C-alpha cells in the first residue's frame, strides 16, 4: 500500500505532501527532508527503486520536479512507477502543460486530483480520459 | 594555495561554495562531508589530509567553514583568513546562522569574490570594503537543593546511559538508526557548588527526531552551568539521529535448498577499538514455524534452539574489538503447510558496550564552591559510558 | 473572484527574508481571526477564500490553532466548491475537539443521506483520508450497505470500497463477518474496470485474514484476467496505457491470485495457466512502441506474473519460461529491468524445478556483474551468484569472484571475501584447490578476511595435505609484490618458516632472497606480525645454516634488543640466545614434526 | 521528458519577463532572484542569453551582479562561460578601474585553451596601469595563466612585467606580485630564478614596514627561499625582521620566526646576537598561545619543532604550557607533548604537580595521555623516577579504572627501565588483580608477576586465576601469560609443576593460533630437554630501551625547520610525501 506521496523540487521546498499514515508535524518534516536527501543524490543512471527505512521509494524526475511514492517492501515497483507517470500525464493534460508554479496556485486542485486517482493508500482509477472527464464535470459544477 | 571555500550547516548540506582551482571537483566536497563532518573513528582536528587534499575547518555556532587546498600553504595564515572573514561577515549581517547565510547569498558571493582572490587572502578590513562591496546584508533581530548539606568526602558519578536503535537491510545499507540516551549524575557534594559541565558538539540544541530536553536546574550560554541536587538525578535526556558509531555489524546469508532445507549463516563484526570489550551478547535468529530440527554450530560462544520462542539463541559472554564471528545453522523444514512461503522477520541482537554509541564524550567538569575553598581537584569524579541496544534488528 | 489567494501566494513567495515571511503570515492570520471574530457574518465565498488561505498557510509548515468552526459551517453549504474546500481543510488538519467530531459526523451523515454522487464521493474521500476511530465507529455499519447498493453508481462504489479498505486497515474489529461478501465478490464482474480495481484491492486486503470467505472470487478473477489479456488493441480503449490493456488491474488481479493457493478445479487452473503463457508470449513479442514507458508497463505485468508463478510453484514449464525471459533481461540497456530481473531470479533460485534454469544463466550473470556500474545491482548479482552456487559450478563461480576482486572496488570487497570464504568452507573437495583459493584470496584482499580463515588454512597445511611445495611456491610468488599487506605477511612468514626447504633448489628462491623480502616487509608490519616473522627467523636459523650468520646481525640491532614492546624484545632475546648458546642440536630438537591433531 | 519544461508560463518564464523590464530596479531584483535560484540548485541556464543582454548598461550594480553570475558559471562549466567573452573583452575605455579588475579576473576564472588569444592583449595592456587594483588583478592573472603547462611565448614578457612590478608605490601591489612569483617558481624553467637578490631584497624589506598583514606574509614567505652568503646581510635582515610582532595572531609571527630560524648561522663566542636572538624569540612563541584554539594548535605544532631543534629557546617557559580546561582536546595533547619535551631537571617539581591534577579530569583519553606523560617524564629523567612512581601509586590508590589500567601499563615500562629498584611497589599492585580488563593492563600485570616472581608468595595463585579463562582473551595476553608462566617455573621449580602441563598440554594444543602454538611447542621442548639451558635462554639480562619516540631525523628536522610556517610542520611530514 502507498505510504505517502511527495512532489518536491531541487530546492528542497515541498510542493505536494499526501500522507496515508499518521505522523506528527515534525515527524512529517523529518521524513520529507530525509526523502529529499535520498532522492537528490541519485542520478539518472541509478535505479528508481530505493529502499528507505522499512519502506521503499519509487521516484521519477520531470524537469524541475521530483515525484516520489513510498510503498511497502513487497509491492510491484513498476506498477507504481507507471502510476506516477499516469498521474503526471493527467496533471499535464488538465493544466494545459502544467508548470512547477501551477502546483502552488492550484494546490487544492492538485489535492482533488490526487484523491480522485489515489485513495486509502491504493490506486483508485487508472484511465486518463474519463478521469479528466470527471474532473471537467466537477469543475463545471459550482 | 587556497583551493576553495565551502560553508555548510550542521546537517552536512552545502549551503554555499566557491572553488578557485580547476583541479578540485565534487570529490573534495564529498570527502569533506563524509570523512570530516561524519568522522567516527578519528579524533577531530582542525587540519585534515584526505587523498592529497588538505581541509581547514572552523565551526561557528552551527556553521562549518572549510578551506580546501592541494599545496603546501601557511596554515596559520589560512586560519587567520578564516577568522577575519567570519568577523567581516558578522559585521555585515550580525549572527552567523543558517537563516542569515541563506538570506544573503549575493553578499556572501560578493565577499568571497572580493577578499579571496584566487587563493590569495587579501585585506578584510570592514571600512575598506564599504567602497569595494555595494550590496548590503539583511539583519535578523534555589528550591531543588537545601542549605548546609555536608559529606565526609565530596564525590560525583556520571553515567551516560544510551540505547541504540537500528534497522538494517541485509546488504549492509543502514535503513534506520538513532540513539536515545540520558545522563545520570549521582552527586554527593557539600554546600552550594556551582558546576560547569562542558561536552563535545555531538548534541545540538514511531520515528525518532533529534532533540535534547534538559533539567530545570541547568542553564546554557558548549557549557552547562548548574547546581546539582543532592542524591541521584537525571541531568538531561536526548535523542540523536545522525553520526551513530555502530558497535556491531550483522551480515545474514540464507540459502533455500529446495523446500525441505535451509542454511542460515550469520556473521557479526565488531566496529570498535580492540581495547573495549562488549559484554552480554545475545543473537536471536528467527526460525520458520514448520521446523523439524536444527543443527547449529559456532566457533565462539554457545548456541541453542528454543521452540518456546521459535528462534536460535546465540549467547556470547564477551567480544573484543575489530573481530568477526559466525554462526551456521542447517534447518530441516517439514512442509506441513502447502506453499505461502514463510516470511522472515528481522534478526535481532542485544549487547552492552562501555562507550557511547552516539560518540558523546564528556570534555570537562568543574565544581566551584564560593563558600568553602575546595575545588574540582578535591572532589572525586567518576565517568561511565554504557550503551545498550534497543530495537537492534537486521533484515535477513 | 479567486484573486486574494493568488496575490497572497505571490507576496509570500516574493519575501526576501524568512522573518518577513513570518511577519506576513502572522499579519494574515491576525486579519483572518479578526474578520471571523466579528459578530457580522458574511457570505460563504469570503469564508471559502479565508479557509483556503488558512490551508495554504498550514501547508507552508506554520501552526494554525483555529479555523474549524467555519470549516464545519462550509460543509452545510450546497455550493460544491465550499463543501470541497471545507472537507479538504478538515482532512488536512486533524482536530480533537469532540464537539467538532460530532459536527463533522453529522455533516457526513447528511451528505451520505443525499442522493448527489459528488457530495457522497467527497464524504467517502474525507472518511478514507481521516480514518479516525470515531469515524470508523460512526460509519462501519454504513459503508458496506453503500458498497452493495444497486442504485449507487460506479465512482461512489469505488470510493466506498476504498473507504471500507481504510476502515478495515485502521479498525479491524469494526468490520464484521457480514453477509455483503457475496455481493462484493460478484462485483468483480462489473463492466466498469475501475470498480473491478477497487474491489480487487479490497479483496486482496480482506483475504489476508479471511481466506475461506473470499475463495469463490478466485475463479472469477481468473476469468477477468483472460478478458484482459485476450482483448484486442481496440478493446478497453479507456483502460489502455501505451498499447497495454489495463496494466494496474492485471497486476492487482495477479496479487489477488497470489493471496490464495492454486484452485482445485482443473478448468480454472488451466485457464489461468493459458493466461500466464499468453502474458509471457506477449512479453516475448517485439515492442509496439519504442518508448520506455510502454516497456515498463508491460514488464510490470510480466514481473507480477512471474511472481505469481513463483508463489504457486506448480508448473515446471512456466518456471523455465520465466527463467529464460528473465535471462533475456540481464543484457538490457535499462537498469530498473536488470535489477528487477536479478531479484526475481534470486527468488527463483530457491525452487527445485527451476534450479537448472537458474544455473543455465551463470555466464550471463557473471558478465552482468563484471560490467555493471551501480553498487546495488552488483550486490544483487553477487547474492544471486551465492544462491545459485553449487558443487557443479563452485570452482567457476569462485574463480570469477576472485577475478572480479582483482579489479573490484572497496564497496563490495567485504561481501565478496566473506562469500568466497564460506563457499570454500562448504564446497571443498580436494585440499589443493581449497589451499590455492584461500591463499589467492589472502593475497588479493587479506585486509578484509577474518583471522579464523588464515588460522584454518595454516592448520590444514600443517596436518596432512601433500601440497606443501605448491603452497610454498604460491606464497613466495605472492610475497614478491609491493601491494602485500599484513595478513599475507603473517601467513607467508609461517608457511616459509615451516616449508622453506622445499623451494631451496630454485635459485630465485634462495634464503638470502627470502630474508631480503621479509626485511622489506618489516618496514610496514605490526607487533604480532613481527613476532611471527621472528619465529620464522629462528626456524630458518635451525633450517638454513648458510644464512645463519647474517641472521645474527639482524637479531642484535637496536630494533630488536631495544624494542619498546615487551613481547618482541623478549622474543629477540630468546632467539639470539638460542642461536648463540649451545649448537644446532638444540635448535633441531626444538623443531619437531608437530604431528597432526587427532580427528573425531 | 517534456513535462514541466514548457517555457510559455512558469517560474523561468516569469524570471525572463522580469529580466526584460525597462526599469533597472526590477532588473536587479530579477538578477538577484536568478542568482539565488542558481545557488539553491534550480537550473536557470535557459536565462543565460537575456542576462548577457544586460551587459551594456551604465549602472554598475547590475554589471557587478552579472559578473558574479558569470564567474559562478565559470567554475561550474567553462563552455557556458565561453559564450560571454565577446562582452568580456569590452575592457578598454570603461572608467572606474574596478570594472577592469573584475573583467580580467573573470577571464582568470575561465580555464580553456581558447581563452589565451583573447586574454594576452588585455592582460598586457592592464599590467601598466595607474590604478593599483588593476595591477593587482593583472599580477594574479599572470600567475593563473602560468598555472597551466603551456609556453604562451608572451609569458616571457608577462614575467618581465611581473618582476618590474616589485618597484611599485603601493605595498599591496608588490605583495601580490611577489606572491604570484613565488607560486609560479615552484617549478624552475630554463630562464627563471635569476640572481637579482640584493636590490629585490632591499625593496622587499623597505616595503615590508608598510605592507598589509597578508602582504607581510607573502614577503616573509618569499624570504625563506633566499639563502645568504655573508653574515652582515643575514644580521641586517634579522634586525629588520625582528620588530615583526603585528596584530596577526600567528601568521606574521610564525612566518617571521621561520625566517629568523632559517637565517640562524653565526657564532656566539664573539657576536652577542645569537644569544640575544634566542632570547627574544621566546616572547612571540609564548604569546602565540593566547589566541584561538586552531591558531593555538598550529602554533603548538610549530613550537614542537622549534623546541626539538634548539631546546634552549624555551628552556624557562614550562609554565605557559599548562593545560586549561576550556581548550579542545588537540590543544591539550599538544601542550602535553610540549610539557614532556621541556621537562628539565629543575621544573619536574611542578610538572608532576600538574600531571597529577590532569589525572582526575573527566576526560578519559586525556587522562590516559596524562599518565603516559607521567611515564615519559619518569623515563626522561633518572633522578626523578622515585617521585613519578610515588605519583603513579597515588593515582593507583584513587581506584579509577581508566586511570589504573594505564598507570599499571606505565609501571611495567618503568620496571623495565630500572630493574630491581622499586621492588616494594609490586606487592601493592597485587591488590589490583581483579580490576583489570583491558588487554594492555592485563598483559602488564601478568608480565610484572612473571618477573620478580620470587618476591611474591602467591604468584602461583595469581597465574592460576587467569589460567582458568585462558580462551576468550587477546593474543598479547595469551603470549605474555605463557612467557610469565615459563619464567616462573624456572624461578620456582617443584611447586608450580602442575602449571606447566595445564599451560602446555591444554593451552597450546587446544589453541588455534599458529604463533602461540609455536611458542608453546618451543617452550615445551626447551623445558623437556634441560632446564639448565632454559634458565640461561629465558632469564637473560634484558638490555635497556631507547627513548627514540621523542626524537626525529636530523635531516628531516632541518627540512621542517626550512618549512616552519607551512603545512609541513603541522603534518610533520616532508612536502615530497604529499606531492
Amino acid at each position: 500500500m502507498i505510504r505517502f506521496i511527495l512532489i518536491q523540487n531541487r530546492a528542497g521546498k515541498t510542493r505536494l505532501a499526501k500522507w496515508y499514515m499518521q505522523f506528527d508535524d515534525d515527524e512529517k518534516q523529518k521524513l520529507i527532508e530525509e526523502v529529499h536527501a535520498v532522492v537528490t543524490v541519485r542520478d539518472a543512471k541509478h535505479t528508481n527503486f530505493v529502499e528507505f527505512r522499512n519502506f521503499k521509494i519509487i521516484y521519477r524526475r520531470y524537469a524541475g520536479l521530483y515525484f516520489c511514492i513510498c510503498v511497502d517492501v513487497n509491492d510491484n515497483n513498476l506498477a507504481y512507477l507507471e502510476a506516477i507517470h499516469n498521474f503526471v500525464e493527467v496533471l499535464n493534460e488538465y493544466f494545459h502543460n502544467v508548470c512547477e508554479l501551477d502546483l502552488v496556485f492550484n494546490f487544492y486542485k492538485v489535492y482533488t486530483v490526487v484523491d480522485e486517482m489515489f485513495l486509502a493508500g491504493e490506486i483508485r482509477e487508472t484511465s486518463q480520459t474519463k478521469v479528466l472527464k470527471q474532473l471537467l464535470m466537477l469543475q463545471s459544477l459550482e | 594555495m587556497i583551493g576553495g571555500l565551502f560553508i555548510y550547516n550542521h546537517k552536512g548540506e552545502v549551503l554555499i561554495s566557491r572553488v578557485y582551482r580547476d583541479d578540485i571537483g565534487r570529490n573534495a566536497v564529498d570527502a569533506f562531508r563524509v570523512n570530516v563532518i561524519h568522522a567516527r573513528q578519528q579524533v577531530r582536528s582542525p587540519v585534515t589530509n584526505i587523498a592529497r587534499t588538505s581541509f581547514f575547518h572552523v565551526k561557528r555556532s552551527n556553521i562549518w567553514l572549510a578551506a580546501v587546498t592541494k599545496q603546501n600553504v601557511n596554515a596559520a595564515m589560512v586560519f587567520e583568513f578564516l577568522y577575519k572573514m567570519c568577523d567581516v561577515m558578522a559585521a555585515y549581517f550580525g549572527k552567523i546562522s543558517e537563516e542569515n547565510i541563506k538570506n544573503n547569498f549575493v553578499l556572501i558571493y560578493e565577499l568571497l569574490d572580493e577578499i579571496l582572490d584566487f587563493g590569495y587572502p587579501q585585506n578584510s578590513e570592514t571600512g575598506a570594503l564599504k567602497t569595494f562591496i555595494t550590496q548590503q546584508g539583511i539583519k535578523s533581530q534555589i528550591g531543588w537543593r537545601r542549605e548546609g548539606i555536608k559529606y565526609r568526602r565530596n564525590e560525583l558519578f556520571l553515567d551516560v546511559l544510551e540505547s541504540v536503535n537500528l534497522l538494517m537491510s541485509p546488504q549492509g545499507q543502514v535503513l534506520s538508526a538513532h540513539v536515545s540516551g540520558r545522563v545520570v549524575m549521582k552527586s554527593y557534594l557539600s554546600g552550594m557548588p556551582e558546576c560547569k559541565f562542558g561536552m563535545n558538539d555531538k548534541i545540538v540544541i514511531s520515528i525518532a527526531i533529534d532533540d535534547c530536553t534538559f533539567h530545570q536546574c541547568v542553564r546554557l550560554s558548549r557549557s552547562i552551568s548548574f547546581i546539582p541536587p543532592d542524591g541521584e538525578f537525571e541531568l538531561m535526556r536526548y535523542r540523536t539521529t545522525k553520526d551513530i558509531i555502530l558497535p556491531f555489524r550483522v551480515i545474514p546469508l540464507v540459502r533455500e535448498v529446495g523446500r525441505t532445507k535451509l542454511e542460515v549463516k550469520v556473521v557479526i563484526k565488531s566496529n570498535f577499538k580492540p581495547s573495549l570489550l562488549a559484554q552480554k551478547i545475545e543473537v536471536r535468529i528467527p526460525t520458520p514455524l514448520n521446523t523439524s530440527g536444527v543443527q547449529v554450530i559456532c566457533m565462539k560462544g554457545k548456541a541453542k534452539y528454543k521452540a518456546s520462542e521459535n528462534a536460535i539463541v546465540w549467547k556470547i559472554k564477551r567480544m573484543a574489538g575489530m573481530k568477526e564471528s559466525q554462526i551456521s545453522a542447517e534447518i530441516e523444514l517439514l512442509p506441513t503447510n502447502d506453499k505461502k512461503k514463510w516470511a522472515r522477520p528481522p534478526i535481532s541482537m542485544n549487547f552492552e558496550v562501555p562507550f557511547a554509541p552516539s560518540g558523546l564524550k564528556v570534555r570537562y567538569l568543574k565544581v566551584f564552591e564560593p563558600k568553602l575553598n575546595y575545588s574540582d581537584h578535591d572532589v572525586i569524579k567518576w565517568v561511565r559510558y554504557i550503551g545498550r541496544s534497543g530495537i537492534y534488528e537486521t533484515r535477513c | 473572484g479567486m484573486r486574494g489567494l493568488a496575490v497572497f501566494i505571490s507576496d509570500i513567495r516574493n519575501c526576501k527574508s524568512k522573518e518577513a515571511e513570518i511577519k506576513r503570515i502572522n499579519k494574515e492570520l491576525a486579519n483572518i481571526r479578526s474578520k471571523f471574530k466579528g459578530d457580522k457574518a458574511l457570505d460563504g465565498y469570503s469564508k471559502k477564500k479565508y479557509v483556503c488561505k488558512l490551508l495554504f498557510i498550514f501547508l507552508l509548515g506554520h501552526d494554525i490553532d483555529f479555523g474549524h468552526m467555519e470549516a464545519v459551517n462550509l460543509l452545510s453549504s450546497n455550493r460544491y466548491t465550499e463543501k470541497q474546500i471545507g472537507y479538504l481543510f478538515i482532512s488536512v488538519l486533524v482536530n480533537s475537539n469532540s464537539e467538532l467530531i460530532r459536527l463533522i459526523n453529522n455533516a457526513i451523515k447528511n451528505d451520505l443521506a443525499s442522493r448527489n454522487p459528488t457530495f457522497m464521493g467527497l464524504a467517502l474521500h474525507c472518511i478514507a483520508n481521516v480514518g479516525s476511530r470515531e469515524m470508523a465507529e460512526a460509519f462501519a455499519g454504513e459503508i458496506p450497505k453503500i458498497l452493495v447498493a444497486g442504485d449507487t453508481m460506479d465512482s461512489v462504489k469505488q470510493s466506498a470500497a476504498l473507504c471500507l479498505l481504510r476502515l478495515y486497515r485502521t479498525s479491524p474489529d469494526l468490520v464484521p463477518m457480514g453477509d455483503w461478501t457475496s455481493r462484493v465478490v460478484h462485483l468483480l464482474n462489473d463492466q466498469h474496470l475501475g470498480v473491478v480495481t477497487a474491489a480487487t484491492s479490497l479483496i486482496t486486503t480482506l483475504a489476508q485474514k479471511n481466506p475461506e470467505e473470499f475463495k469463490t472470487s478466485v475463479s472469477l478473477a481468473v476469468s477477468r484476467l483472460s478478458r484482459i489479456v485476450t482483448s484486442a488493441s481496440t478493446d478497453l480503449q479507456d483502460y489502455t496505457y501505451y498499447f497495454v490493456p489495463a496494466p494496474w488491474l492485471s497486476v492487482k488481479l495477479l496479487r489477488l491470485l497470489q493471496c490464495y493457493p492454486p484452485p482445485e478445479d482443473p478448468a480454472v487452473r488451466g485457464r489461468l495457466t493459458e493466461c500466464l503463457e499468453t502474458i509471457l508470449n506477449k512479453a516475448q513479442e517485439p515492442p509496439k512502441s519504442k518508448k520506455v514507458q510502454h516497456s515498463n508497463a508491460k514488464n510490470a505485468v510480466l514481473f507480477e506474473a512471474i511472481s505469481l508463478i513463483i508463489h504457486h510453484d506448480s508448473e515446471p514449464n512456466l518456471l523455465v519460461r520465466a527463467c529464460n525471459q528473465l535471462g533475456q533481461f540481464l543484457q538490457h540497456r535499462e537498469t530498473n529491468l536488470r535489477y528487477l530481473a536479478l531479484e526475481s531470479m534470486c527468488t527463483l533460485a530457491s525452487s527445485e524445478f527451476s534450479h537448472e534454469a537458474v544455473k543455465t544463466h551463470i555466464e550471463t550473470v557473471i558478465n552482468a556483474l563484471k560490467t555493471e556500474r551501480d553498487v546495488s545491482v552488483r550486490q544483487r548479482a553477487v547474492d544471486l551468484l551465492y544462491a545459485m552456487c553449487d558443487r557443479s559450478n563452485a570452482q567457476q563461480i569462485v574463480a570469477e569472484m576472485l577475478s572480479y576482486l582483482e579489479t573490484a572496488d572497496y564497496s563490495i570487497r567485504e561481501e565478496i571475501v566473506l562469500k568466497v570464504a564460506i563457499l570454500a568452507e562448504k564446497y571443498a573437495v580436494d585440499y589443493t584447490w581449497y589451499v590455492d583459493t584461500i591463499l589467492n584470496l589472502i593475497r588479493i584482499a587479506g585486509d578484509y578476511v577474518s583471522e579464523e580463515v588464515w588460522y584454518r588454512v595454516i592448520q590444514i597445511v600443517i596436518n596432512r595435505d601433500d601440497v606443501q611445495g605448491y603452497a610454498a611456491k604460491t606464497v613466495f610468488e605472492a610475497l614478491q609484490a609491493p601491494a602485500c599487506h599484513e595478513n599475507l605477511v603473517k601467513v607467508g612468514g609461517y608457511i616459509l618458516g615451516e616449508f622453506g626447504n622445499l623451494i631451496a633448489g630454485d635459485p630465485r628462491s634462495s634464503p638470502l632472497i627470502q630474508f631480503n623480502l621479509l626485511h622489506s616487509k618489516f618496514h610496514l608490519c605490526s607487533v604480532p606480525t613481527r613476532a611471527l616473522l621472528l619465529s620464522t627467523y629462528i626456524k630458518f636459523v635451525n633450517l638454513f645454516p648458510e644464512v645463519k650468520a647474517t641472521i645474527q646481525d639482524v637479531l642484535r640491532s637496536d630494533s630488536q634488543l631495544k624494542n619498546a614492546d615487551v613481547e618482541l624484545q623478549q622474543r629477540a632475546v630468546e632467539y639470539l640466545r638460542l642461536s648463540t648458546v649451545a649448537s644446532t642440536d638444540i635448535l633441531a630438537t626444538v623443531l619437531e614434526e608437530m604431528p597432526p591433531f587427532p580427528e573425531r | 521528458s517534456k513535462y514541466f519544461t514548457t517555457n510559455k508560463k512558469g517560474e523561468i518564464f516569469e524570471l525572463k519577463a522580469e529580466l526584460n523590464n525597462e526599469k533597472k530596479e526590477k532588473r536587479k531584483e530579477a538578477v538577484k532572484k536568478v542568482i539565488a535560484a542558481m545557488t539553491v540548485g534550480k537550473d536557470v541556464s535557459s536565462l543565460f542569453p537575456d542576462v548577457v543582454n544586460c551587459m551594456q548598461t551604465d549602472n554598475l550594480e547590475l554589471k557587478k551582479l552579472v559578473y558574479l553570475y558569470l564567474m559562478n558559471y565559470a567554475k561550474s562549466q567553462p563552455d557556458m562561460a565561453i559564450m560571454a567573452v565577446n562582452s568580456f573583452v569590452k575592457d578598454c575605455e570603461d572608467p572606474n578601474p574596478l570594472i577592469r579588475a573584475l573583467a580580467v579576473r573573470t577571464m582568470g576564472c575561465i580555464r580553456v585553451d581558447k581563452i589565451t588569444e583573447y586574454l594576452c592583449e588585455p592582460l598586457r595592456k592592464c599590467l601598466k596601469d595607474e590604478d593599483p587594483y588593476v595591477r593587482k588583478t593583472a599580477a594574479v592573472c599572470v600567475a593563473k595563466l602560468h598555472d597551466i603547462n603551456a609556453q604562451m611565448v608572451e609569458d616571457q614578457g608577462f614575467l618581465d612585467s611581473l618582476r618590474d612590478l616589485i618597484a611599485d608605490s603601493n605595498p599591496m601591489v608588490v605583495a601580490n606580485a611577489v606572491a604570484a612569483l613565488s607560486e609560479i617558481s615552484e617549478s624552475h624553467p630554463n630562464s627563471n630564478l635569476l640572481d637579482l637578490n640584493p636590490q629585490n631584497i632591499n625593496k622587499l624589506l623597505t616595503a615590508l614596514n608598510e605592507c598589509t598583514e597578508w602582504g607581510q606574509i607573502f614577503i616573509l614567505d618569499c624570504l625563506s627561499n633566499y639563502n645568504p652568503k655573508d653574515d652582515r646581510e643575514a644580521q641586517s635582515i634579522c634586525e629588520r625582521v625582528t620588530p615583526r610582532l603585528s596584530h596577526a595572531n600567528s601568521a606574521v609571527v610564525l612566518s617571521a620566526v621561520k625566517v629568523l630560524m632559517k637565517f640562524l648561522e653565526l657564532l656566539p663566542k664573539d657576536s652577542d646576537y645569537y644569544n640575544m636572538l634566542l632570547k627574544k624569540l621566546a616572547p612571540p612563541l609564548v604569546t602565540l598561545l593566547s589566541g584561538e584554539p586552531e591558531v593555538q594548535y598550529v602554533a603548538l605544532r610549530n613550537i614542537n619543532l622549534i623546541v626539538q631543534k634548539r631546546p634552549e629557546i624555551l628552556k624557562q617557559e614550562i609554565k605557559v604550557f599548562f593545560v586549561k580546561y576550556n581548550d579542545p582536546i588537540y590543544v591539550k595533547l599538544e601542550k602535553l607533548d610540549i610539557m614532556i619535551r621541556l621537562a628539565s631537571q629543575a621544573n619536574i617539581a611542578q610538572v608532576l604537580a600538574e600531571l597529577k591534577e590532569y589525572a582526575t579530569e573527566v576526560d578519559v583519553d586525556f587522562v590516559r595521555k596524562a599518565v603516559r606523560a607521567i611515564g615519559r617524564c619518569a623515563i626522561k629523567v633518572e633522578q626523578s623516577a622515585e617521585r613519578c612512581v610515588s605519583t603513579l601509586l597515588d593515582l593507583i590508590q584513587t581506584k579509577v579504572n581508566y586511570v589504573v589500567q594505564e598507570a599499571i601499563v606505565v609501571i611495567r615500562d618503568i620496571f623495565r627501565k630500572y630493574p630491581n629498584k622499586y621492588e616494594s611497589i609490586i606487592a601493592t599492585l597485587c591488590e589490583n588483580l581483579d580490576s583489570l580488563d583491558e588487554p594492555d593492563a592485563r598483559a602488564a600485570m601478568i608480565w610484572i608477576v612473571g618477573e620478580y616472581a620470587e618476591r611474591i608468595d602467591n604468584a602461583d595463585e595469581l597465574l592460576e586465576s587467569f589460567l582458568e579463562g585462558f580462551h576468550d582473551e587477546s593474543t598479547q595476553v595469551q603470549l605474555t601469560l605463557l612467557t610469565a608462566i615459563v619464567k616462573l617455573f624456572l624461578k620456582k621449580p617443584s611447586e608450580t609443576q602442575e602449571l606447566v602441563q595445564q599451560v602446555l598440554s591444554l593451552a597450546t594444543q587446544d589453541s588455534d593460533n599458529p604463533d602461540l602454538r609455536d611458542r608453546g611447542y618451543i617452550y615445551w621442548r626447551l623445558l623437556s630437554t634441560d632446564p639448565v639451558t632454559a634458565k640461561e635462554v629465558v632469564l637473560s639480562e634484558k638490555p635497556l630501551i631507547s627513548e627514540e619516540t621523542d626524537l626525529i631525523e636530523p635531516t628531516l628536522l632541518d627540512e621542517l625547520i626550512c618549512h616552519i610556517g607551512s603545512l609541513a610542520s603541522v603534518y610533520h611530514k616532508p612536502p615530497n610525501a604529499f606531492v
